[PDB]
């Protein structure tokens, strides 16, 4: 888990989508400082190791001269860089191409625009053409769309609404998780269930990617569920990134998890009868909605303490 | 959107 690494470079955005699993918004004041990123970026860029770095958000863009900046100190490392964005600042067309073109010369690779009825409040749909129709002359650029969706939000019009502009651009629509404004401002019943506490064979971490996330902490996903676990990486606030690769491979929960399963976890509290007790869903939209339900908060990862250390008196 | 780990990536 040491090839790549991302960045949440604040909880600020222009938009306020009901679904964000940050609750960002123009006014979200959750951030790591500007100084402490310039040092984290530094030390990401020489690691011999790294070979991606990600930025995310909050929107990236909305304080573009120190994504550049940031860029910037990459590129005499020449680590690939990958960025997502919300497309607001597609409305100009020579924004785009001013854009595109640092893009280009500082080694993005992939750049992910979301797009859907969430979002749709706050970005006209002409911007994320004119960021799609652009990005064909930019052929080494990776460029997918994100689609955020409920029961009651297909974003089917929104596809049809960007016309020609979406050829050749890799979409995917995907369900939302539980987590910041989708808890309270999507009605539980909208959000599409895949999986139940029954098909535990199926019940996987797809596998892990650290993340410097903006309330300081080092979480070992991307994931929307993962930020509102207590599982943390950050033990001191100047960690290296050797450390905090040390300390994820060391972690007996994730051990545990990427070797037995969300079912190690799962019988446990059935045997205990603590389903109800840790509001335990009988159904999620993603094995996610699982690994965030039985991780939020400090009581339930103590409660599986004795079991892990038994585990390991076991199996080490 | 792809693995779930790379979700807001
Ligand atoms: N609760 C949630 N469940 C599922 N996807 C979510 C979510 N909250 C946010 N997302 C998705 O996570 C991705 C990154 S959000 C941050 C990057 C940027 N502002 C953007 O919107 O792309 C987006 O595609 C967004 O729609
Ligand atoms: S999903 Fe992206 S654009 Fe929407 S509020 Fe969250 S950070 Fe901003
Ligand atoms: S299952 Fe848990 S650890 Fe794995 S990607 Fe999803 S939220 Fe992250």
């Amino acid at each position: 888990y040491n090839k790549t690494v991302s960045i949440n470079l604040d909880s600020r955005c222009n938009a306020s989508c009901d679904h964000c699993c940050f609750s960002s918004s123009p006014t979200s004041t959750t951030r790591m400082e500007k100084e402490y990123i310039r040092e984290l970026v530094t030390e990401f860029a020489k690691n011999k190791t790294i070979q991606v770095i990600s930025f995310t958000g909050g929107e990236v863009f909305l304080d573009y001269k120190f994504l550049k900046e940031l860029m910037e100190i990459i590129k005499p490392y020449e680590k690939q860089i990958t960025l997502i964005s919300n497309g607001f600042w597609g409305l100009s067309k020579k924004k785009v191409q001013e854009y595109f073109h640092d893009m280009n010369s500082l080694n993005v690779i992939a750049l992910t625009i979301s797009y859907d009825e969430y979002h749709a409040p706050f970005v006209k749909s002409s911007s994320i053409k004119n960021i799609l129709e652009h990005s064909r002359k930019y052929p080494d650029i990776d460029i997918s769309l994100n689609m955020a969706v409920t029961k009651d939000k297909m974003s089917n019009h929104i596809l049809e609404e960007l016309g020609d502009s979406i050829l050749g651009v890799k979409i995917t629509k995907f369900p939302m998780i539980s987590v910041g404004a989708a808890k309270t401002r999507i009605k539980q019943e909208n959000i599409h269930k895949f999986y139940s506490l029954e098909d535990e064979d199926s019940l996987h971490c797809p596998g892990y990617d650290i993340v410097y996330h903006h309330d300081g902490e080092i979480y070992p996903c991307a994931s929307p569920a993962i930020f509102e676990t207590k599982i943390t990486l950050r033990e001191e606030y100047n960690q290296s990134f050797e450390r905090t690769v040390e300390k994820l491979n060391s972690n007996l929960l994730l051990f545990i998890l990427r070797k037995e399963g969300f079912k190690w976890f799962l019988n446990i509290l059935k045997e205990n009868n603590k389903i109800e007790e840790f509001d335990i869903p009988y159904e999620f939209s993603s094995i996610c909605g699982v690994c965030g339900s039985l991780f939020n908060s400090a009581e339930k990862i103590n409660y599986f303490y004795p079991y892990m250390e038994k585990y390991y008196n076991e199996n080490f | 959107k792809s693995k779930e780990n790379r979700w807001i990536l």
